[PDB]
């Protein structure tokens, strides 16, 4: 149809576009680059381009498909790794044969050659179907064993011809469904526009916690199955490794791992590792890829394409949401995707707000964080997902009040505040307990009292005696220890042991890979437990200079209980920690006579 | 870089930071100057007591 | 056999030789009545003089063309210019005989010899590699340095630059990791070496002429000059053409490394002058201006320069990176090194404090950071204990800086007991493990064993970083 | 007076190390950092409306 | 505000108007005056935020001949903290005081985490006194902010220079601070503290202080409340 | 030609204008006032005027000149003083009477009337020549011998006339080659555009020491012909001596000051004291002006005037240098120049990107820099020359964290660092020897090996005690002088010595107003061996009280070694610092016993 006017970088304007829509994919280009619509000004209409824009010239025709940018759910979705606009970079690499992605390149999203096995659901011929009702299960991978095939939403009717048990293609027509006259007939994949979200019956509210296997993270911050949590922080600061251990280790049947914007290593790593790890929610070990899809967009690839990378994730994972499975996309740094904005902003040379970014900002985080939340899935059988947003905000200079981070606080319940300066030391997973906050420790008290009942408790207690040492440090790197009473002392001793020693979590060691929560538990018991008794024998005369070496030994079994190993069993590891307790208690008698 | 004092950058802010510097400094001067004060008669006292 | 021959260049483009140049400003220069201008072309200007500009067209409008010029758009007339219009993106002439040859900032040879004859015309800003098809990089490069090899390790693909400050050295540490970088366990696919070394593709931009021939001696002085391939863009070079200068000596690392399989480094020496032409050329434009002046595509223009590094599936070469910059106030949250630090695999900090007590190497251990360490240590690498003991000298480096402050705070005396040890640990580890010989080698393992025998300063029972497997095996004398 | 001596060179050593050289850096960050960067938006801004 | 004017004016109805996240309405007005291609203000928002939010505030307030009156609470989410940001440095232009909910009172876990000092209230000065409340509003208010005041300076002294340059006061400021904070602004989320009990608890805050130290509080208010224990 | 078709303040926008490159000197208006096209749009260029255009009128001419800002080189370049812009100074004064310099006043850059002797060189007709090829010298002046003129750079063919030998003004077309058979002729003189560097056909590395004659400089802190140079020039700092000793005494063929925007009244002292100072070798009574040109700078100067100031001082000093002359510019206050860029920059409306300044401040700073080095002339015959950049920096309020003296501290090889408190203690040059560092010193081995082997280890032994003594006057100040050991007494006493007797120079006497190089290296000689006697004869003796009281005659001696007069004769000073030295270690055996 039309043909370009204008290539100004990821920006593209193009004439002849008489009956474009905004926030229309259209081709461009003699090797069909893809790009929205972004303005029109009279007939042309200004796009940007998906891909890299070099090379078009003022005549390349520009079709226009007259749909929006959307991303073909179905099977096949699980175990694969996509680029931000949907295309499977296996199968890129399986086509062009060569290290780099062509531009242009239209590969289907999904195989269209492997044949899912097809068990028909309860919905016969006749039976009235509605959006979202699930029609059938397809067994897509050992893990995911049942990826229950749904009608797409805005599309009912009644079943007319449905596809018996079976093996199909993602092109064979499996159900018929007709409205009015038109008889539509549905297949296994359903295309989707990602620019709005897919509908649900109705929102619940988060009340189940994402375990993430990190010790602050589940411990003092913890963050909700349908939350939303941002983790800011300067460049090397820890966000991508504490995103890799929440994707590779919490209890989310789903994973969508969105890298808008960074370097290919932290996203071929993934690959390399993830298919040697394994879990054992399905009750056998399986791979964890099974699970996992990885929508990469590295920082080099077109800028435009962060955006819908960042989109493409977030309604892969709202699908997955749709069916039951708690899924949790991991933005890898919302910051990137501000960074596409604001470059492509700056382009159209509109709007500048507040460090260049476009005004707009504000509302599309919004709205993108606010696709998240535990909610029940649309039609029936009735089942409830939760999709729990977790994305690190990678603010330019390390500064809290980077306005992308500004913008991302106020609408994420949690904040995982990092510090450069921690992580500077080798002190992970570096989260700054000061600063960090989450909103959903009052309404995880619910889960605590059915299972944890003391962890709140402990939790209060831990983060007053680390407040306590902050301010006792202030006084101190100022006047010395002199000053400090004896009290004092054991509250800045206990706090160090508890930095050092159950704040710390090395990540990657085999002992504190995944720290699950029964022991985390069982080590805010063993820390506090070790503080009241110091407090109590400080208070009952014996003065804690002279303790401290008489209880060393104690004090380096709390510090080194954070070496039992987690496959050790709960029975094993809460075995060995009321006998840590224990001798803790005995010795501290003990040691006041 | 360097130890932050996490404040909120605006043009009063900067004025008073200015201010609470000169405060500062001047603060600095004056303890030294008296810690050489008591220091001189702190060496005088040494000296007399090992007299 | 022959597969390549498909190539077949022989085909004939007539360029048209416009005449039509409306508007000149700044760098830029505006055509008029172009005929299907290309995005991202190539043009010739031809002064009146006679004198031949490369331009490169940076915006097209219907029939108009902003053609950004190099070398500067002075001199540049309306009535006599001609502007040849080549009809394809910027692409250097490449061979694999490059290497040896002394270039220009825009791959023009200045080492007084011919033109190179070459395998293929490959094009600047290359595609991105497909991230399905890198591979993890995870095998050590022993670059020597011993604050390096055994903390912050870089691995062979590693995009690690070298941050500093005008007036320290780190053109000396560089130089040293270049003539001094080899697998931690060599692969010995030749026994006497002839393959074993990294080729190099220096790349200096926005540099002096001191730097620039101190680069070419040291590398003469070493043997190397017959694997390196220099891209000197000197300071009295056109400012506008240090954007290319990276991208030309990346496409040629990724044509002698993908494309030819050789190991092969990377100089970017003096990134943060490759930020200021960045900033010059966006300035010029009126672009949106990012943190500090730089542009709102400072972060992904240097990561097209940057993520052209790392490891490829079938392929048997690496790009390994090493980008020396300039925080220009060594103040690490400048946008130059902020955002080169968010893209490139961690860095070497090269501190001003260290150097001005007379260490060398002046690296700073304790803000650098290695992101591809993780993998490439451990049993199968180096040894079983390099990663605790890594972590643990960092934790007890981080306490004895924060115990020199505390002297000087609260006085000597104030401090405990294991705070004295921490200060002693870091006069010894400042004195005799980050200090090195400019020349010296030390293999990660007599590092690590320099390390143990650092660390012994503490009693085993105050390293809780250590495993207590690895503390039990390794803290005592064997 | 020892003690008096102690404590005043230990202000006067605390405020040099920690107390101006942190003050100074923040008002080093409100002007030269955050002021300067407000500024350039704000003239980016009036550049664009003048264009 | 519309349906609250018709609410209290045309229905002699009392109305109590929240506006949630009003620094969301200012991030809209925004977005539509950078699509204009305005003028833009201090920070990127339009020139015009003072008059098109007056026109929102300034829909409340009771009105001759009508019963009806329109309270409004507008909870604004002023953004990275300083009040100087152009939000809510042109809401306190127009809205008669506002109630300033700090963050590291809040870090402290003092529920609600009001902080008294930077919080106003510009027609306070006439619902106080005899007739309307207790006598002794008017008064302990001031003294509590003065002393809320010194306190938070005698904090800062001690954090940069050691205990012993405070003064009697300044050490009775930081207990009177301490005590204040944790029992006083401190509160429960259903507490429902009439205003008699809270100047109670003010009274038994501030006899801290000796008769002669509080000094903004007139000498009979004073004489009448302080020794009444 | 072209007409004004706009005016705007000092913009001026012309019309029918085709055919002006950018950056062409274009004459506007009746007044012939100098601007240059800064952009050129269509067929109207926007003309930048220098001067004030309070009486332009639509319809005035501006006539194209077809070169851009050019400086005038040539004989009678040596003596006569320039603005910014190559006017002369002199010559406005004289032809128009008037104190001011009037609008569009155009008196030619180098004096034609002026009859110059000229000496035809080896290059006879027909043959050929090349760019920089010395084709004739010129008797300029007593102290330029032979102002030896060189064909353009960017000139070659066959000489086809050349001009015998007598006496020539600037217009009598010395030389006529001839190129594809376009005869051009050559004049006396020669244009070049300002803002490209002069060529050189090697540039080598600088590795001969600028001999400033003053001690401290040449001995601790050298600075390397060819090599550049950074100065604080914050008034009182004593910047006077180190002007003055670069004019007067150094080894430099010649010396291009240049002054941008400096305070009136500062230029008016130069200009005052620029002739009234003379040079006691090559002859007696040759005063510097005789070879220094001065380009001078009130700060009402046309703002362009001051922004190319340096940039014509660059150009004039690359000329001297193509002659084989190793000519030494002293740039005062580049900051001042750095605040021309800055207005050039806002009244252009270039964004700033760095507390105001351009985005290029630090490419232009580098650049001209570069400019600097020691190189081999165009053409033949070969004789080399080298340009040094001693460049002061005067920041807006004495910050020194600005742009533009970051960029020259990070450039600028030598930073010698002059001090306010050094000066009010009266302590001349003034050098802080605590923070001026140098990096020349390296390079300068391949000369002190050659005729000075000893120099480097001693002035590192030198260094090194002066700041052992700095450190320990923190220590005397702690506790008292008597704490300190014997051997820190000595480094105390004989580093005070140093400042009083070695780094602090007379500079006025006759006796230390130029301290050579071989008496520089003797009076270190000298001053090292005392405190290395005074070391070793207390580590294996005496009281370091009893030897000081015991050889107070040997320290006099070395402390009045400084009044040696240089004038008698390079071997009898060496042979008596010889015998100082002598007598020096006789005395202390004597003292030992
Ligand atoms: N909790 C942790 N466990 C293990 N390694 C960590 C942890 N936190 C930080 N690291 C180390 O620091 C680096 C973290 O990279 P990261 O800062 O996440 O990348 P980005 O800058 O993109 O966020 C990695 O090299 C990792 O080894």
């Amino acid at each position: 149809y039309g043909a370009i006017y204008s290539v100004s970088g990821p920006v593209v304007i193009a004439e002849n576009m008489i009956g474009c829509a905004m926030y229309e994919l259209v081709k461009v280009g003699h090797d069909n680059l893809v790009g929205e619509v972004i303005r029109i000004d009279g007939d042309k209409a200004t796009i940007q381009v998906y891909e890299e824009t070099a090379g078009l010239t003022v005549g390349d025709p520009v079709l226009r498909t007259g749909k929006p940018l959307s991303v073909e759910l179905g099977p096949g979705l699980m175990e694969t790794i996509y680029d931000g606009i949907q295309r499977p970079l296996k199968a890129i690499k399986e086509e062009s044969q060569s290290i780099y992605i062509p531009r242009g390149i239209d590969t289907p999203a999904l195989d269209r050659t492997i044949k899912w096995q097809f068990t028909p659901g309860k919905f016969q011929v006749g039976d009235h179907i509605s959006g979202g009702d699930i029609y059938g299960s397809v067994f897509e991978n050992s893990l995911i064993s049942s990826h229950k095939i749904l009608l797409p939403p805005r599309s009912r009717g009644t079943i007319t011809w449905i596809a018996p048990a079976g093996e199909y293609t993602l092109d064979e027509k499996i159900l018929e469904v007709e409205f009015d006259g038109k008889k539509s007939d549905f297949t296994l994949y359903h295309t989707w526009p990602v620019r709005v979200p897919r509908p649900v019956t109705e929102k619940l509210s988060a009340d189940y916690p994402l375990l993430t296997g990190q010790r602050v993270l589940d411990a003092l911050f913890p963050c909700v199955q349908g939350g939303t949590t941002c983790i800011p922080g300067a460049f090397g600061c820890g966000k991508t490794v504490i995103s890799q251990s929440l994707s590779k280790y919490s209890n989310s049947d789903a994973i969508i791992y969105v890298g808008c914007g960074e370097r290919g290593n932290e996203m071929a790593e993934v690959l390399m590792e993830f298919p040697e790890l394994y879990t054992e929610m399905s009750g056998t070990k399986e791979p964890i890829m099974k699970r996992t899809t990885l929508v990469a967009n590295t920082s080099n690839m077109p800028v435009a394409a962060r955006e819908a990378s960042i989109y493409t994730g977030i309604t892969l994972a709202e699908y997955f949401r749709d069916q039951g499975k708690n899924v949790s996309m991991i933005a890898d740094s919302s910051s990137r995707w501000a960074e596409a904005l604001r470059e492509i902003s700056g382009r159209l040379g509109e709007m500048p707000a507040d460090q260049g970014f476009p005004a707009y900002l504000g509302a599309k985080l919004a709205s993108f964080y606010e696709r998240a939340g535990k909610a029940v899935a649309l039609g029936s059988p009735d089942r409830t997902g939760s999709v729990s947003i977790v994305a690190a905000v990678s603010p330019a200079g390390g500064d809290f009040s980077d306005p992308v981070t500004t913008a991302t606080l106020g609408i994420t319940q949690v904040f995982w505040g990092l510090d450069k300066k921690l992580a500077q030391r080798k002190h992970f997973p570096s989260i700054n307990t000061s600063v960090s906050y989450s909103k959903y420790t009052n309404v995880l008290n619910k889960f605590y009292d059915s299972n944890y009942p003391e962890f709140p408790v402990l939790r209060d207690r831990m983060k007053e005696i680390l407040s306590n040492a902050e301010e006792l440090e202030q006084v101190v790197q100022l006047v010395g220890k002199s000053a400090l009473s004896d009290s004092d002392k054991i509250t800045l001793d206990v706090a160090t042991l508890i930095k050092e020693d159950f704040l710390q979590q090395n990540g990657y060691s085999t002992y504190d890979a995944f720290c699950p929560i029964w022991k985390t538990f069982d080590m805010m018991r063993a820390f506090i437990s070790y503080h009241d008794e110091a407090q109590k024998a400080v208070a009952n005369g014996a003065n804690w200079s002279k303790l401290a070496d008489s209880t060393g030994d104690v004090k380096h079994a709390v510090s080194s209980s954070k070496f039992f190993e987690p496959s050790r069993g709960e029975k094993e590891v809460h075995g060995e920690f009321e006998k840590l307790l224990s001798t803790m208690q005995e010795r501290f008698a003990e040691s006041t006579d | 870089s360097g130890n932050r004092e996490q404040v909120f950058p605006t043009r009063m802010t900067l004025g008073l930071m200015k201010t609470k510097l000169k405060g500062a400094n001047q603060g600095y001067s004056l303890l030294k100057r008296k810690s050489e004060a008591l220091t001189k008669r702190f060496r005088d006292i040494t000296k007399r007591i090992d007299d | 056999i022959n597969k390549k021959a498909v190539e077949q260049g022989f085909n004939v483009k007539p360029r048209l030789n416009y005449n039509t140049v409306s508007g000149v400003n700044g760098p830029l220069v505006i055509l008029e009545k172009v005929k299907f201008p290309r995005y991202n072309e190539i043009v010739n200007l031809t002064l009146p003089d006679g004198t031949v500009r490369q331009g490169q067209v940076l915006e097209i409008r219907g029939d108009r063309a902003i053609v950004q010029v190099f070398e500067g758009t002075s001199g540049i007339d309306v009535k006599k210019t001609t502007v040849e219009f080549t009809g394809e993106s910027l692409r250097i002439p490449v061979s694999e005989d490059m290497l040896g040859r002394i270039f220009d900032g825009s791959g023009r040879p200045i080492d007084n010899g011919p033109k190179v004859f070459a395998e293929d015309y490959l094009d600047i800003n290359g595609s991105p590699i497909n991230p399905y098809a890198r591979i993890y990089p995870e095998e050590m490069i022993s670059t020597g340095v011993s604050a390096i090899d055994t903390m912050n390790s870089i691995a062979r693909g590693q995009k690690i630059p070298i941050f500093s400050a005008s007036g320290l050295p780190h053109n000396e540490i560089a130089a040293q990791i270049c003539r001094q970088a080899g697998l931690v366990r060599p692969t010995k696919d030749v026994h006497d070496g002839h393959e074993e070394n990294f080729s190099i593709v220096f790349a200096a931009m926005g540099v002096n002429l001191e730097t620039a021939r101190f680069f070419k001696q040291d590398f003469e002085e070493n043997g190397s000059l017959e694997r390196t391939s220099l891209f000197l863009n000197l300071a009295n070079d056109p400012t506008i053409e240090r954007i290319i200068t990276p991208r030309l000596a990346l496409t040629t690392a990724e044509y002698l490394a993908y494309q030819t399989e050789r190991h092969v480094l990377t100089i970017l020496t003096d990134m943060s002058s490759y930020a200021d032409a960045l900033r010059e050329v966006s300035a010029a434009r009126e672009e949106v201006p990012g943190r500090r002046g730089y542009p709102g595509y400072m972060y992904t223009d240097l990561s097209t320069i940057y993520e052209r590094a790392g490891r490829v599936e079938g392929r048997n070469g690496s790009i390994t990176q090493i980008p020396i910059l300039t925080m220009p106030n060594d103040d690490i949250t400048h946008p130059i090194p902020d955002l080169t630090g968010y893209i490139t695999e961690g860095q070497i900090f090269v501190d001003r404090q260290l150097h001005n007590k007379g260490i060398y190497p002046p690296i700073n251990v304790l803000p650098s950071l290695s992101r591809l360490m993780k993998s490439a240590i451990g049993e199968g690498m180096t040894r079983k204990d390099h990663g605790d003991v890594s972590n643990q000298l960092y934790a007890k480096y981080a306490i004895g800086k924060d115990a020199a402050a505390m002297k000087a705070v609260v006085g000597e005396e104030a401090l405990s007991i294991e705070d004295k040890l921490s200060l002693e640990f870091l006069e010894k580890f400042e004195k005799t493990f980050i200090t090195q010989g400019a020349y010296e080698d030390r293999t990660v393992f007599e590092s690590l064993d320099q390390a143990w025998s650092l660390l012994r300063i503490y009693p085993k029972e105050m390293l809780n970083r250590i495993s207590p497997k690895i503390l039990d095996e390794f803290y005592d004398r064997a | 007076a020892f003690i008096i001596l102690d404590e005043v060179i230990k202000v006067t050593n605390r405020r040099v190390n920690a107390i101006e050289h942190v003050i100074i850096p923040r008002t080093e960050n409100t002007i030269a950092y955050i002021n300067s960067e407000l500024d350039e938006l704000d003239r980016e801004e009036f550049y664009r409306l003048k264009k």
